[PDB]
């Protein structure tokens, strides 16, 4: 698929991810939520490959679910995208290798912290306050570089976060029909069901 | 298939001074991973106190730097014995290669002289004939080896005032032609250790208010 | 565009305190076949120059026709044309390196490589290289092909630089020629036993040596040689 | 390469050059391409030379274990160790063999195994870049049931014309002969074999 | 690279040039091309540098066990034949081109071994980039009934004649010779023709001229006690 | 396309007196995309440090393999590894991917603790060692390292002044290469203490 | 490299970066991408080098002729349009050329963008090379017509700067212009390394990076 | 360029281009006007290869002034959509042909009848009710075949065509920046301002 | 194809085989490769048909101009006319040509011009895709003036070999003498010399 975006504000991240799905030169969908929660209060949205993005995605969620049964415990954002990055990496050498990208953001309940990881295909994983894939970051990143400070509210980030998606609107040839807006926090995760 | 082109190796160094200016250049000349000389001159006094080298595949810098020294013949026959400018040649040279945009002189291009002031002047070329007057510039094969080191020890580049801790540059003093030469055979010393395109031997040209002077000194011969 | 067919393997050249040396052997390859073993491709011009020349032979037979056309043009209309304008190794190799650089620039290649060796008026001796490619070079020992990565090492042994030509004399230089003209037998698949000499000296002149062969060659050894590594017998 | 094994009334000879060239480099010009796959059976090596030394190095490990359980192998035997190497393995060789062997029973005989694993038994064969030169010579020139002197004469001469048109080929000249009487080498030097 | 390898009356000594390169540029100076597969066996290799390594290390194992399982002192053609058949295995993309010599129970024994599994058998033989100008002297010089110092000669000659001529190679000379009946002598940096000459000018910067953010110490030791 | 030139990155170690010295760029790309400034290519493993550049995936995957494999190491040997015996388990762990690489250039250093030698060392992506005295490089401004640590390097440097020379190798290499900067770390190493410093540069 | 020019109030910017390449090698850290054709006519240059310098200086030789033959100043338009008519001469032959042309002329300011394909577009707003997309992000948000000289200079200094920062092929130094009735003033050369800093500090902006 | 469009209505031809032009990855400009007054009552839209189609229509528009001002005469849409045919067809077999698609949207006074003629870049014509060029005609011309009469007022046009543009929008994965729409009839050319 | 041009005591000899192979396919096995460009200046053909006769038809022109103005042309000039086509049409062209003539003052002369355009004069020649199988044979057996009846034998043997290794050459044996005396025409069927 087309574009994700992700921020780590001061008490949360904030993911948006585009609601298009082509195939051939139809969309067939604008209401696509390219994202599954990995534990109550870790979101991960991806972008790549078709087919491919879902199978991986789906996949990670069921070896995270099963590991929270396992143990009766939920693992900190940051060891879920090392078990992500572990899987891309072993993918990429791999007869025929899953072509998505991934951005992981969670809310870490002992650090009472928010973290974003921003991980490629290729198993090239780096945490950052705000992140994308693809040609997301070419028209985003000027006015995150710009704007973004460490001590953002959610309102804020939402702002900020909205200036990138009209920048994207504007400059991008291709229409990507929106953003779904999911809000990682605390009390786990909820959906901007008006952007 | 043809191939029109090769390399015969070498790298060329031009440092522009307050007065003066410098252009230096190895004497080996190579194929592949052979050797064809230990001494093939590299750059030329094309008159009217102009030096210059064309470096990168020799023929064609051989027909270039031919090419350059008759139009300065014909510049003094159209225009009255009148001497040409650094910088007139250097917009001369520039059409002189893109005379050949779709078949390039495959070299890289750099003459030193003074300009109208005075002023030692350094002039830069790319193979299809853009061009700019620098301080500093190395070209060919351990371009990219030399290039940084003049940043830091000629343009003084990441280099502060102790004490100060990075609020307070080194200052852009001027350099001698002695302290200039030392850098000159530094480069080259060290461009032959890490090049094995570079060797044998250095031929740098000077020129001055008085003239042009050559000075040789003897490289690495592996 | 082509493709070189009938081919001359390397040609080997060094000055020496007097003058110049140039060899190079009398075989025509048809690619692995050594078809024509009656081959000069050493080429006089005049009495003070001599032009070794490898590669195509057909592009050879064209330039030993330019050559030989570039003298009788010489001589029209100039009574100086065995003396003071005669024609110079400087003028013939300027020539020549002019013809291949424009033939390559319209991408119609002479297929050669060219070593130029002479005796200028003033005595100095002239040795100066050119190609396919209009790619030209001097140096005390010039080699093209093979030459160049076995010969150059043997004879710069004996001229390593400018200094070492005036303490280098003629029956040395030739012993460094003939020795090298041996290992290339030994070592290239595409070279013959049979070979010429040239020497231009500035006060003995020109002297052509035809039909010479290798010899002194070491071959005893090879009976003792057994197998490609545990064989005895 | 120049390679050829001619059978005769007391037995059979093995001929060859010893050049080897990587494109006109010479690498080795001292080379023996006579190779001993048994007491009295021995094979001409053309091609990778890579593959011709493994093939022969496993056919000399067959034919010894052979020995060791069902007495000396014939010259036939060896052959078909060598073309079951290169008929299987077909796709990945480049291997050109001429076997040649003595029987007291059977006494000389020559095989040759070209590309395709191919055999054919035959009075006289010659392989290699070299031997296209000397086809019409040989063809003229070999009798059946000629003298050991007759037999060095006829290979000295072949392999001669064959290392003058053929830049692949050079060198000396060995010759491995068999008979009932033993195993001997020969040798001819370029100043022996040139003036011919 | 420039190797040899040269026969004489009571042994055999190879030598190699110290030059390890990248495309155009030297990464190595001082490279060491002189492996040891056994005691009295050494090789040099040309071609992969890696691939050089990585097969004479792991022949030399498997040679100094079979050593122990046999109670016998390993020979030339068991580490030649045990190679070929390891590099001829993976068809040429083990990229090890090397000169093997050494003594053993047997006597000297100087061999020449090719990525694809071919070998050679000879008195001199030369390897790498530079190894038509070394044959060039070998064949200009070599000679038979040669003594220990003769050849010790002529091996580093045929290296120089690679370290001149050739841009792959440079530097110094290094040699082993194996004589019959002796430890074999390994004599690195036998020859130093190319010492870079004295810089000009001292480039040792004055303190403080790097601009600095942050300084802190980094905790290298175990955790601590109380 | 070429995976040793994605990301971008450069990796530089020299040895002085009593002392080494091991510094790296911050910059982790895609290509023209600058993407992260803070991907430092330098771990250490006890007292002994690695940098390593190229592909980054592979840079982070060799970091947590040499991690395994030198807690395992210490447990077994009971005491820490050493430089020379690290470089080879280096050399050893890439070659066993011979023919499906790790696309990386990485650079060992560190001191002996019992002979007190300073030690560095480089390898290619396939394991082939390179024990330099002088100096190691690595990255995609290579060339102007070579360049640079050639004309500036002398030998028997103390900490502080060996300090000032890495730095700027490093510095004004990565200012004539694209896709190297966005910072700076050195690491100066003696014996029984290790200084890191982040140097200050241009971010463009 | 990075280019942008923008239509005002009170006439055009222009601002280029300065940054050349040869691969992942920088070849050059201080080169003029910008040609002052006549005292009121400016020209940005972004693609093949020698490209840019040949066309666009013998653009000004064709300018230079129309003054004399008319004995007036040629349009932007019509400067514009000569470069895009040399551009398609050399239709499909390789050339690689992405320039402003930027002027007041007596329509007012002027602004036009010209490619190698021989594309002519008028437009307030304009940026080329590899760092565009990361200009226009500082550009749209903070564009107006009403901007004064002092904000307008900052705006275009500060979306190179940003393009420097991302972009691997931008960067060494900034040079500003203003287009007036008058003519184009330059606002100098500005080194994007102490640049930066400056405006980390001033504005806050740039918070991930340490310094 | 992407989308142009044309319908032919009882007394007038309306014709509408997309405003987008894009270098690269980046949307260069959102108000291009990709059209040219050949005559009073001829409109000629285009879309093709980057520079050949404004070239192109600049040339075709000066032949047709020329033989304006020669003749003192006004061209029917007939005549002047077979001009533009030939030069394509001369195009096409040419060294470097001219990539350009063109809609003619003419009233004849003569006649007084709208008529639209579409020319693709291999010189093929076909007058039409209505038309598109490039995948345009596969979102559109289903709702064209359906709605579409040939008393329709002006009016009603627009309307049938505000449709077309919706669907386009909804199912064309590039985003094309909207239309300008072009009215051809009896009394000239004039553009709707608001669409 | 297998063509040769012998010179003798009297003169010279070309001979020819009569083969032409589209591929497998002969087209025809009657063939006179034996072409005239004058009266006593003849020459065989080797390479594509279509280029070598194109080739002889314009050098037949040439000479028969040549004739008209000068007299009779030299074997030497006919061989640079052939020449100067094939070497400054060498991109355009695949011959392989062989020119054989006699005068009274120069005798019987022989010159061949292969694929590049160059020339060669020579006391025989052999050219054609089974020239290759007879290299040793010929360097063995030729001799410098020989009769008539001897020269024809040696073309016969030759000729002979190369068609039976060379399956691009058969048929029968074409040969023309050219001597003081005129022209002579020979042919030799396979039944003939297939039993040499
Ligand atoms: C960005 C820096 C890179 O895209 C910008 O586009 C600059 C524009 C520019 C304009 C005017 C003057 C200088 C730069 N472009 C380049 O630097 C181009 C980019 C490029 C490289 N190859 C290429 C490009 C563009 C289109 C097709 C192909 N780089 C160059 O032109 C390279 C070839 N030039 C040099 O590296 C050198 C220059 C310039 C120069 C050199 C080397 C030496 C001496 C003087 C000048
Ligand atoms: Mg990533
Ligand atoms: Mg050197
Ligand atoms: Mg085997
Ligand atoms: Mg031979
Ligand atoms: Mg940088
Ligand atoms: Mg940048």
């Amino acid at each position: 698929m087309d574009i994700i975006l992700g921020i780590r504000v001061q008490d949360s991240v904030i993911l948006a991810s585009s609601k298009a799905v082509t195939r051939g030169i139809s969309v067939l969908k604008d209401s696509d939520d390219k994202t599954r929660q990995l534990s109550p209060h870790t979101l991960m949205s991806f972008a790549g490959e078709a087919g491919d993005t879902v199978q991986f995605a789906e996949y990670i969620q069921a070896n995270i679910q099963l590991y929270s049964i396992r143990e009766d415990y939920e693992l900190s954002p940051q060891a879920v995208s090392s078990f992500v990055r572990q899987e891309l990496a072993k993918s990429i050498r791999s007869r025929r290798p899953y072509q998505v990208n991934v951005l992981i953001g969670g809310y870490d309940k002992k650090k009472n912290k928010p973290e974003l990881y921003q991980i490629d295909y290729l198993g090239t994983k780096v945490e950052l306050p705000y992140g994308a894939h693809g040609y997301s970051g070419f028209y985003t990143f000027s006015l995150l570089d710009h704007h973004y400070r460490p001590d953002m509210t959610t309102e804020e980030g939402l702002d900020l976060l909205k200036l990138c998606v009209q920048e994207l609107e504007k400059r991008m040839p291709m229409d990507f029909k929106g953003v779904i807006v999911k809000i990682v926090d605390k009390d786990g995760i909820r959906q901007v069901d008006d952007f | 298939q043809f191939n029109p082109y090769g390399d015969n190796g070498g790298t060329i160094l031009g440092i522009a001074g307050e007065d003066f200016a410098v252009l230096a250049g190895d004497t080996r000349n190579i194929t592949d991973y052979s050797i064809n000389s230990r001494y093939e001159p590299k750059v030329f006094d094309c008159g009217d106190n102009i030096v210059m080298s064309a470096n990168g595949f020799a023929a064609d810098g051989d027909a270039l730097v031919k090419r350059f020294k008759n139009s300065v013949k014909w510049y003094h026959f159209d225009h009255n014995d009148k001497k040409l400018s650094i910088n007139s040649a250097a917009r001369n040279i520039q059409h002189l290669l893109y005379s050949r945009r779709f078949f390039p002189y495959y070299v890289y291009n750099i003459i030193a002289g003074l300009d109208e002031d005075g002023k030692g002047a350094v002039y830069s070329f790319d193979p299809v004939g853009s061009y700019q007057r620098e301080q500093c510039r190395a070209g060919g094969a351990a371009a990219s080896l030399i290039m940084p080191f003049l940043d830091n020890q000629v343009n003084f580049k990441n280099q502060y005032e102790p004490g100060t801790n990075g609020k307070v540059k080194k200052p852009l003093k001027y350099l001698s032609v002695e302290e200039v030469i030392k850098l000159v055979r530094d480069s080259f010393t060290s461009a032959t250790e890490r090049h094995i395109q570079v060797g044998d031997g250095l031929e740098i040209l000077i020129v001055t208010k008085d003239g042009v002077r050559k000075e040789f000194y003897e490289l690495k011969r592996d | 565009t082509q493709q070189p067919i009938v081919t001359g393997t390397s040609v080997i050249s060094m000055k020496y305190d007097n003058g110049v040396i140039i060899a190079a052997d009398n075989l025509g390859s048809y690619g692995s076949l050594l078809r024509f073993n009656g081959v000069e491709r050493l080429i006089p011009v005049g009495d003070n120059t001599v032009v070794g020349i490898s590669g195509d032979i057909s592009d050879m037979q064209h330039i030993e026709r330019l050559l030989k056309d570039l003298v009788t043009e010489n001589a029209y209309d100039n009574p100086l044309a065995d003396a003071e304008e005669a024609l110079e190794p400087s003028y013939i190799f300027e020539y020549l390196a002019t013809v291949m650089y424009q033939r390559r620039s319209k991408m119609n290649p002479l297929w050669n490589a060219i070593i130029v060796a002479g005796v200028q008026s003033n005595g100095d001796q002239f040795l100066r290289y050119v190609n396919l490619l209009g790619v030209t070079y001097s140096s005390p020992t010039l080699a093209t092909g093979f030459g160049a990565h076995m010969a150059n090492p043997l004879l710069r042994k004996v001229v390593d630089r400018e200094s070492d030509i005036p303490k280098t004399t003629v029956q040395v230089a030739e012993e460094a020629i003939v020795n090298a003209m041996r290992v290339l037998y030994y070592r290239d698949a595409r070279s013959s036993r049979n070979f010429s000499l040239a020497i231009i000296d500035k006060n003995t002149g020109l002297t052509f040596k035809k039909n010479l062969q290798v010899e002194n060659m070491k071959w005893d050894f090879a009976k003792d040689i057994k197998g490609y590594g545990t064989q005895k017998i | 390469t120049s390679i050829m094994a001619v059978t005769f009334k007391d037995g059979v000879i093995l001929g060859a050059d010893s050049r080897t060239t990587t494109g006109a480099y010479i690498a080795n010009r001292v080379t023996d391409k006579l190779t001993r796959v048994h007491d009295k059976i021995w094979c001409c090596r053309s091609g990778s030379a890579a593959d011709t030394q493994a093939i022969a190095d496993i056919v000399q490990y067959h034919l010894e274990l052979y020995t060791s359980q069902y007495g000396t192998p014939s010259t036939e035997t060896a052959a078909s160790v060598f073309k079951e190497l290169c008929y299987e393995n077909k796709d990945n060789l480049t291997a050109g063999i001429i076997v040649a062997g003595y029987d007291d029973k059977n006494k000389g005989e020559v095989y040759t195994i070209p590309l395709g694993g191919s055999v054919h038994k035959l009075p006289y064969a010659i392989a290699g870049s070299g031997s296209t030169f000397i086809y019409g010579y040989c063809d003229k020139n070999f009798r059946e049931n000629m003298s050991k002197e007759e037999t060095v004469d006829f290979i000295k001469h072949s392999l001669s014309q064959a290392i003058k048109w053929d830049g692949s080929s050079g060198g000396v000249i060995r010759m491995v002969v068999l008979t009932a009487a033993g195993v001997e080498r020969l040798i001819f030097y370029p100043d022996e074999y040139e003036q011919l | 690279t420039t190797i040899v390898g040269v026969k004489f009356n009571n042994g055999v000594v190879i030598a190699a040039d110290t030059r390890s390169t990248q495309g155009p540029i030297v990464a190595d100076k001082n490279c060491a091309k002189l492996h040891r597969i056994s005691p009295k066996i050494w090789c040099a290799g040309a071609g992969t540098a890696a691939d050089t390594e990585a097969v004479t290390q792991l022949i030399g194992s498997n040679i100094e066990l079979h050593s122990l399982y046999t109670s016998r002192e390993p020979r030339v053609v068991s580490a030649l034949q045990m190679l070929k058949q390891h590099l001829f295995k993976y068809q040429g993309h083990i990229g090890a081109y090397l000169i093997v010599a050494g003594v053993d129970p047997t006597g000297s024994h100087l061999f020449s071994i090719h990525a694809h599994g071919s070998t050679d058998v000879g008195y001199y033989l030369s390897l790498g980039s530079g190894s038509l100008a070394a044959m060039a002297v070998l064949e200009s010089h070599w000679k038979q009934d040669l003594t220990k110092e003769e050849a010790i000669k002529l091996a580093s000659d045929a290296i120089q004649a690679g370290i001149w001529n050739d841009l792959g190679s440079g530097s110094n000379v290094d040699v082993c010779v194996m004589e019959i009946g002796k430890d074999a002598e390994y004599l690195r940096n036998y020859l130093t023709p190319n010492v870079r000459e004295e810089k000009q000018k001292s480039y040792k910067f004055p303190r403080g001229t790097t601009a600095v953010l942050k300084e802190s110490i980094v905790n290298i030791c175990d955790i601590q006690e109380e | 396309s070429d995976p040793s030139s994605i990301n971008g990155g450069i990796v530089v170690a020299m040895t002085g007196k009593d002392c080494v010295a091991i510094a790296c760029d911050l910059r982790l790309g895609s290509q023209s995309l600058g993407v992260s400034n803070k991907f430092e290519k330098i771990f250490h493993y006890g007292h002994v440090f690695l940098g390593i550049t190229g592909l980054a995936t592979d840079v982070t995957t060799l970091n947590e393999m040499f991690r395994y494999k030198t807690n395992l190491y210490k447990l077994k040997e009971e005491r820490a590894i050493e430089p020379e015996t690290f470089t080879q388990l280096v050399s050893s762990s890439l070659y066993e991917r011979r023919f499906g690489p790790y696309f990386v250039g990485p650079v060992v250093a560190g001191i002996n603790s019992k002979s007190g030698k300073p030690f560095i060392a480089g390898f290619d992506l396939i394991g082939c060692i390179d024990e330099a005295k002088d100096f190691i490089v690595s990255g995609t401004a290579s060339d102007q390292l070579f360049g640079m640590c050639e004309s500036l390097y002398e030998p028997n440097l103390e900490p502080e002044d060996l300090f000032e020379t890495i730095s700027q190798a490093l510095l004004n290499a990565a200012d004539r290469d694209a896709l190297s900067g966005w910072g700076a770390v050195v690491y100066i190493i003696k014996k029984d203490e290790v200084v890191k410093r982040y140097l200050k540069m241009r971010q463009d | 490299t990075t280019t942008l020019a923008f239509k005002f109030q009170h006439g055009v910017i222009a601002a280029v970066d300065s940054r050349a390449s040869a691969g992942s090698y920088i070849s050059a850290l201080r080169m003029n991408k910008v040609i002052e054709i006549n005292p009121y006519l400016l020209g940005t240059m972004s693609g093949c080098a020698a490209d840019c310098q040949y066309w666009e200086r013998l653009l000004a030789k064709e300018c230079r002729l129309y003054y004399l033959r008319n004995g007036e100043r040629i349009s932007v338009s019509a400067a514009s349009k000569l470069l895009s008519n040399m551009m398609c001469q050399y239709r499909g032959m390789g050339l690689s050329m992405g320039s402003m042309i930027c002027g007041w002329d007596k329509k007012g300011p002027g602004l036009y963008y010209v490619d190698e394909h021989g594309t002519r577009l008028s437009g307030n707003m304009f940026s080329t090379g590899s760092g565009n997309t990361y200009a226009y992000g500082v550009l749209d948000s903070n564009y107006k017509w009403d901007l004064s000289v002092e904000d307008a200079l900052y705006l275009g200094k500060r979306s190179i700067l940003a393009a420097a920062h991302r972009d691997a092929y931008s960067g060494g130094s900034v040079n500003l212009y203003h287009v007036t009735e008058d003519g184009w003033i330059y606002h100098g050369n500005h080194d994007v390394g102490e640049l930066f800093w400056k405006v980390k500090e001033e504005e806050g902006s740039f918070n991930n990076v340490i310094g």
